[PDB]
RNA sequence: AUUAAAAAGGUAUUGUUGCCCACCAAUUUUUAUAAUAAAAAUAACGUGCAGUAAUUAAUAUAUUUAUAAAAAUAUAUUUUUUUUUUUU
RNA sequence: UAUACAAUUAUCAUAUUAAAUUGUUAAGUGUUGAUUUAACCAAUAAAAAUAUAAAUAAUUUUUAUUUGUUUUUAAACACCAUUAGGUA
């Protein structure tokens, strides 16, 4: 029978089944395409893919799509799950702020420590320890140091991990990325 | 009793009173250690950042001009408020003045049915990045819910301290040992030190203190990788058993055994 | 117009059309325009810096990415599953009667 | 039905202050000493003539954060 | 005196009438319990019932905060390891130990960095216990039923719009394409419940 | 803090006055990296002076 | 011991616990210590033979320079100097990053009366108050920041569209001519064997299956492509790549591996555009009912 | 320590009035005649001077006085009362306990429940 | 009262037409976003209070300094004279103004009346 | 030369070898007698295993189904256990 | 046998000052086939997005009006039965 595109049985391969829509070039997906990336010359498409997937996963879009596209759930269970999600979020936010309000204190104590180092060894000395080019006679030394800093600052492409999808038996959640039990 | 922000039972601060740096450091102060002291100056009255959302739900976002273009005919300005898929952000992620939300969902609707915006996807996604506050990991915004960035800067500054410490331990080391190139037999040596300390010991010049040393080094050339022919016993055809392998006794005192460990899948 | 020419040509090749260029107008001299050229090339330079470094050669990068994906695959395979995933229906029914 | 662990020993968050407030001890001790059968402790011998401040009220009884309750703090 | 006012000789000192009928509550709060451990309901650390609480739900994610041992965990050195990996993959004729030296330097520092972060985090656990945590004494805020009153306020509104009638009522879900499959004269969109 | 040069380097010219700061930067230039916690530590290093 | 596993080595008390620390290892050879000491000492003297700030400064003789500092010119100068440094510094200790930015800007800059409008004038201009605060660039605005199709794919009559669809228990790949004609059939994780009567369903839609399938498909895809091109007279004899658009569906494990099997073909296939078409359900017909709801 | 460091603006602590308040309350915390909480709330609620806040606007900006008078008085009281067998110990301990707390995050604020004796306590 | 929708309590000290706060059909309160400055979310807002504390300020008299000429020349703006003070001021409450009940609570959804918050659009001016 | 700690439910009450649920016989007693009346006491026999987050979580309404607890579906819901993107 | 509810906050069935109601959009063919499922069996598969303001407060609507059951499958999903169909 007619299935939607995100349906389980959507694109079937069988003797009866035949795919629907213009399937190439200007296609069935014409204005329905969620992402587009022009591949930068000499860039493997694996970085492209892992960037896309990290994006979708961190913003909880792949969560949503997996969730809704597998089973039906009544508007009550959907509400319960979404608002539960959002309230757990709220709680953990109010935890993060506490942690952060402490870590800014820690960072302060560190900077203070740095001040005490300053008036033990004198300011200029401390600056020397931190990579100040006081030994730079001419610009060529400067350009060596700054060439070093350039070769550091240039960012090698980050390969960001995407948690695998866990296929369980009757699939209570197809959002399952871990083996922990969940409240449905 | 609860503070509003994270529910703290106190009001946050670092210092309060005018005297505390003095009184804490008092012996140093009479001594006169504290004269050029920049630690008792810089941080003396230093207080915590304001970590607060002045807009918990932004009535500020967007600034006024933007509203003009939140209509159906500005695909770009629609796009700066969506995800890269075109969906809206949940309220507690990207908060918007309710006017903007109305105008925006209406806009995307209209634009879609007129063919001026795609049913999925954000066509302006890259162009719009200027308008979003992309936050560099190198700057620090005192207000973030990012717990990573905070600890990153903590790391950074602490390591900036460690650098100093290491610089000045290797310096004084270099001068204690370089004094020997300055004075060979000049002085600093006791007769009793000649008795006790001139013998080999673990602090002086031990042989090696650890198992698996390197003995018998030679210049011989590398061999061909995998010179060894596979054994006659097939490791491939054997199946690995973990849980039931040995016999165990359960320390479970009372109650039914947890159904998630065993008796569940997978 | 130049943004659309690729797809127009790809859909109906037989169709003949020209890339349409706006009528040009110059502010000041060719000097201020050459300075506009320096500005656009400089912005393309800060953006050429910021965009991606991508090392040097492609295949040498792809090898690394695929390697670390593999290592993550086999550090994953060592995680404990849940009891329910692991056991058959046999022992489920056994524990049920029990 | 799961509940936060220590709810058994949970303090009364409105009234747990009352017990400790200076006026209460002033009154109680006041009618204890009045009996003639109790030797007054010395703090009473003192605050007898310097009774504590009137209008300092807790935030528990008055639910106002903006009320500046104490002349001191 | 020699110890706490909330704890007498035989256990927690029983103030409310619940303690006198149920005096198991005085001497046993769990399997992390000791006798000095009464009245301090949280037990030691690394110990059973040592976890601090935030608005009643316990804090079991601490390491995940400072980014030690988490999936989202903070990584110190990336550029190095990538650089070195690139070196290994490119060619075998030239071998660069320069990269491996920059990297092993990086690691050598990383160790002390991590011990520092851990120490600072334990100080955070201490501070959080002193000045924030309620010690599991307040009602959970983190699940929707705890907020029932909030939702009630919304149901009430949709009722007063309906002439103060249908509480908890919602529009009948129609069909995937109810609007275009129905003939003139039948409702093509879901109405307010009172409007039925 | 006031009148405190925050960016000062060792190739900066020596300040004229005697302050813990000026003297410590000076000493860094003269002795190299020799630094002692207190005066009796210096008298320790010179041994009998 | 008995029907139970042996303890790990670290669970036994130390094997040498009864041997004193001076015995492990023995420091023998003490006889030689003194010898080498003398030796080294001797060598030091040898190394001198190869090879081989307390300038009294009187404070009275400086006086001329001090008198130079009593002049109000030099004090005007120290005033200007100290008033320029008195603005609040945000710098604190020396920073590498900011130094680098500073000097990079110095390299970039080395490579490099009319009546004041009063408050009343800006009282009368409503526009100006809105220009000062506006986000909108004033001047000629770049057109590439307007047009809809600026950031979007640009196709060609010769392009091949590769479909990688990752499903939950399955993965498959297909390829299509730009004009929509199907090239090769759909190679599927269950079509290639690789699926049934086997290890389990858990691993059926896994990464490595997607890889097996895609890498099996491309292998069979090249020759048929060269035949379909030989039919219209496009030889593509040598030194050519197929310009490919990879369209990926599904957010399932089998996706990762799939694209990897494209990336190792980079010497044959050239990917211009990577765009994923993944259906999103705003709402629609009911999905099949699961267990709980 | 609490009376010294935990109270913004406890008047001028050298004056014989407030000084006597503190003295009496101290002798009442020793010898167990009062709870610590009760004696603290007694101290901060004690009678000082009419229009107290508005005289406080003529000295303090944010209402935080200087802490020297507090510590000198608090040591004085322990000396004049016979609190310790050896005289110095009073001053030393009162000083030391403050110096250690100086390093703590939000050092001079306290949660009201844990600040003093209550049913549930800290370890 | 443990019944939901009865949580707002019995307050007499409000200005509404019932002493039972939870039968009042005018202002429905918001338990999640309210009560930063007022303490509990039940209690009346700073500007609507009909009962006043000892050490707390009472309402500002609205103006809508010239008239202090006889006073201390330095005396600044009197703390109780305000330019904008509205005893009738609608505070944004989600369950009233943004009501997500008839929806699945997805990001854009819920019905909104804009008559509450003053328009920050540039369209008006 | 391949390690463990910290969050959790009980209709039981020395506590799962714990309790309980309906039909299926006798009898007792009131009545507003619907396949075979209804309701209440009740300690047999025989089915099972419905419930105590309890072997596909429960609860309420709705509709269907039926040896018996009950089960299927449509909605609301926690007297069910939680897992937490402030524009990437 | 007679011999003193509450009226400041009490969850199952006696509602009541309220602004709604109406919108014609989307989606579909290339070709030789193991899709879905823990597992069975029937067997073309794609899809249906836009509205605020405004309506005045109370005093005789209680036989009135009102609280998710709905024509059209020659349109599907979904659900129920099991290849015959029901329902949607
Ligand atoms: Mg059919
Ligand atoms: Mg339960
Ligand atoms: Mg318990
Ligand atoms: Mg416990
Ligand atoms: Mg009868
Ligand atoms: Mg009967
Ligand atoms: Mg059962
Ligand atoms: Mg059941
Ligand atoms: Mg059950
Ligand atoms: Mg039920
Ligand atoms: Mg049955
Ligand atoms: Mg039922
Ligand atoms: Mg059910
Ligand atoms: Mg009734």
């Amino acid at each position: 029978g007619g299935y939607m595109m995100y349906h389980r049985k959507a694109m079937g391969t069988m003797k009866y089944s035949k795919w629907k829509g213009a399937h190439g070039g200007i296609s069935h997906f014409y204005g329905r395409t969620p992402m587009v990336e022009e591949v930068r010359p000499n860039e493997p498409i694996t970085l492209v893919d892992r960037r896309i997937m990290h994006y979708v996963h961190h913003s909880r879009l792949r969560h949503f799509q997996l969730f809704r596209s597998y089973q039906e759930k009544s508007n009550s269970t959907e509400c319960k799950l979404r608002e539960g999600e959002m309230l757990r979020r709220r709680w953990h936010r109010r935890l993060q702020k506490s942690f952060i309000a402490f870590m800014q204190f820690k960072t302060m104590k560190v900077l203070e420590d740095q001040a005490r180092l300053v008036n033990t060894y004198g300011q200029a000395a401390v600056n020397a320890a931190l990579g100040d080019p006081w030994n730079a006679t001419d610009n060529v030394a400067r350009e060596r140091k700054s060439a070093a800093v350039r070769r550091q600052v240039r960012a090698l492409p980050m390969v960001n991990v995407v948690p695998k999808h866990v296929a369980t038996m009757k699939q209570i959640h197809n959002d399952r990325f871990n083996y922990r039990w969940r409240v449905n | 009793r609860e503070g509003w922000l994270f529910g703290q039972q106190v009001q946050l601060h670092y210092h309060r009173f005018p005297d505390e740096q003095l009184i804490t450091n008092l012996s140093r102060w009479r001594t006169g250690e504290t004269v050029g002291d920049i630690a008792m100056q810089q941080f003396r009255n230093a207080q915590p950042f304001d970590i607060e959302d002045k807009d918990p739900q932004g009535v500020q976002r967007p600034s006024p001009e933007v509203y003009m273009k939140l209509n159906y005919k500005n695909p770009a300005t629609i796009s700066r408020f969506l995800t890269r898929t075109g969906h809206m952000y949940p309220a507690d992620i990207l908060p918007l003045n309710p006017e903007a939300v109305v105008k925006l969902r209406v806009a995307k609707a209209q634009a879609i049915r007129i063919g001026l915006y795609p049913r999925f996807g954000n066509p302006f996604w890259f162009r719009s990045q200027k308008f979003r506050p992309k936050a560099y990991q190198e700057n620090y915004d005192p207000t973030t819910y990012s717990t990573k960035r905070t600890v990153e800067h903590f790391a950074y500054n602490w390591v900036q301290t460690d650098r100093i410490r290491r610089y000045f331990r290797e310096l004084e080391a270099v001068h204690t040992s370089g004094s020997a190139s300055a004075r060979g037999s000049g002085g600093g040596t006791t007769a009793e030190h000649k008795q006790q300390d001139q013998f080999y010991s673990p602090e002086n010049q031990p042989i090696s203190l650890h198992r698996n040393n390197i003995s018998y080094m030679e210049d011989v050339g590398r061999s061909v990788k995998n010179p060894t022919v596979p054994g006659l016993m097939s490791t491939k055809g054997m199946k690995k058993k973990f849980h039931n392998l040995y016999s165990s006794t359960s320390t479970k005192r009372m109650g039914f055994s947890n159904p998630t460990l065993g008796i569940k899948k997978v | 117009p130049e943004s659309l020419l690729s797809n127009h040509m790809a859909e109906h090749p037989d169709s003949t059309a020209k890339p349409h260029e706006p009528h040009t107008s110059s502010s000041i001299s060719e000097a201020a325009a050459f300075e506009e050229r320096m500005l656009r090339a400089m912005v393309s330079a800060k953006e050429e810096d910021l965009k991606e470094w991508l090392g040097d050669d492609s295949r040498a990068l792809s090898e690394t990415i695929d390697d670390i994906s593999r290592e993550e695959e086999e550090r994953e395979a060592d995680i404990r599953v849940a009891r329910s995933m692991e056991e058959t229906d046999a022992e489920r029914e056994v524990s049920r009667r029990a | 039905y799961k509940m936060p662990k220590n709810m058994g020993v949970a303090p009364r968050f409105d009234t747990w202050n009352e017990k400790y407030e200076p006026w209460e001890h002033m009154k109680r001790m006041g009618r204890l000493v009045g009996t003639g059968f109790y030797i007054p402790p010395e703090w009473y011998n003192h605050f007898r003539m310097f009774p504590p401040i009137n209008h300092n009220f807790q935030q528990e009884k008055t639910l106002n954060p903006h009320n500046a309750s104490e002349p001191t703090q | 005196r020699q110890h706490d006012s909330g704890v007498n000789q035989y256990g927690l000192k029983p103030t409310n009438a619940y303690d006198y009928i149920n005096p198991t509550n005085l001497i046993n709060f769990g399997r992390g319990t000791t006798f000095d451990n009464l009245g301090v309901r949280r037990a030691g650390r690394g110990e059973i019932d040592s976890s601090p609480s935030h608005s009643g739900s316990p804090v079991f994610t601490q390491a995940k905060l400072i980014g030690l041992s988490g999936e989202e965990q903070l990584t110190m050195c990336q550029s190095e390891t990538m650089a070195l990996r690139l070196c290994m993959a490119k060619a075998g004729k030239e071998t660069c130990e320069r990269e491996s030296r920059a990297l092993d330097s990086c690691l050598g520092r990383v160790g002390h960095l991590r011990r520092a972060m851990s120490e600072a985090c334990w100080e955070f656990n201490d501070w959080f216990i002193q000045n924030v945590s309620d010690n599991h004494t307040k009602p959970f805020q983190h699940r929707p039923h705890d907020w029932r009153h909030f939702y009630a306020q919304e149901k009430l509104v949709r009722e007063r719009q309906q002439n103060g009638h249908a509480y908890g009522r919602r529009p009948k879900q129609f069909s995937f394409g109810a609007r275009y499959v129905k003939t003139d004269g039948y409702g093509k969109r879901p109405r307010l419940p009172y409007n039925k | 803090p006031a009148e405190h040069n925050t960016l000062s380097s060792l190739r900066d010219e020596l300040r004229l006055d005697l302050t813990a700061q000026s003297l410590k930067e000076a000493w860094m230039r003269v002795s190299g990296g020799v630094y002692f916690q207190s005066v009796d530590e210096y008298y320790a290093s010179v041994d009998g002076l | 011991r008995r029907g139970k596993p042996r303890p790990r080595a670290g669970m036994f008390p130390d094997k040498y616990r009864r041997v004193p620390m001076l015995l492990k290892p023995q420091q023998g050879g003490q006889q030689y210590f003194n010898h080498f000491l003398i030796r080294s000492t001797n060598d030091r003297l040898t190394q001198q033979d190869v090879d081989n700030f307390i300038s009294p400064q009187l404070p009275q003789m400086d006086w001329r320079n001090m008198s130079a500092r009593s002049s109000e010119e030099s004090i005007r100068e120290e005033m200007r100097q100290l008033a320029e440094n008195d603005v609040m510094q945000h710098q604190r200790v020396f920073n590498e990053r900011m130094w680098y930015e500073k000097e990079e800007e110095h390299r970039m800059k080395a490579r490099s009366p009319p009546r004041v409008l009063g408050g009343d004038y800006f009282k009368t201009r409503f526009g100006y108050s809105l220009v000062k605060n506006s986000e909108m660039t004033q001047g000629p605005v770049d057109y590439s920041q307007l047009d809809m199709w600026g950031e979007m794919p640009r196709y060609t009559s010769d392009m091949v569209f590769l479909y990688l669809v990752s499903r939950r228990r399955n993965t498959y790949a297909v390829a299509y001519t730009y004009e929509g004609k199907r090239i090769l059939n759909t190679y599927t994780a269950g079509n290639r064997g690789l699926k049934g009567g086997d290890r389990g369903f858990r691993s059926e839609g896994s990464t490595d299956n997607g890889h097996q399938v895609t890498s099996m498909y491309l292998n069979d895809l090249l020759p048929k492509l060269r035949e379909m091109r030989a039919s219209e007279g496009r030889p593509m004899g040598r030194g050519e790549k197929v310009e490919l658009v990879v369209r990926v569906m599904g957010f399932y494990n089998g996706r990762q591996g799939a694209v990897r099997a494209v990336q190792d073909r980079a010497n044959e296939f050239h990917v211009r555009y990577f765009e994923d078409i993944t259906p999103f359900p705003l709402n629609g017909p009911k999905m099949p009912r699961g267990v709980f709801k | 320590c609490h009376t010294a460091m935990s109270v913004l603006n406890p008047g001028d602590m050298r004056s014989r009035l407030i000084y006597n308040h503190l003295r009496i309350l101290a002798e009442s915390v020793a010898s167990g005649e009062m709870t610590q909480r009760t004696a603290f709330r007694f101290f901060e609620s004690a009678v000082r001077s009419p229009a107290y806040r508005e005289i406080a606007k003529r000295q303090l900006e944010g209402g935080a006085a200087t802490r020297l008078a507090g510590i000198s008085a608090a040591a004085d009281v322990m000396r004049r009362m016979g609190l310790t067998r050896r005289p110095m110990s009073s001053y030393f301990e009162l000083y030391q306990r403050i110096v250690e707390r100086s390093e703590a995050m939000t050092p001079w604020g306290f949660p009201p429940l844990f600040q003093f004796e209550e049913r549930l306590s800290l370890e | 009262a443990n019944h939901p929708n009865r949580q707002s309590g019995i307050q007499f000290l409000t200005h509404y037409n019932t002493h039972q706060r939870f039968r009042v059909n005018k202002d429905y309160i918001d338990y999640m976003h309210w009560g930063k400055e007022q303490g509990q979310a039940r209690l009346p807002h700073r500007h609507q209070r009909v009962a006043f504390d000892f050490n707390d300020q009472l309402h500002p008299t609205r103006i809508g300094y010239a008239w202090f000429a006889s006073q201390d020349p330095t005396f600044g703006h009197h703390p109780d004279l305000s330019s904008s003070f509205d005893p009738n001021y609608r505070v944004f409450s989600h369950p009233e103004h943004w009501n997500k009940m008839f929806t699945k609570r997805r990001p854009g959804e819920g019905d909104i009346d804009l008559s509450v918050l003053p328009s920050r659009s540039l369209l008006g001016p």
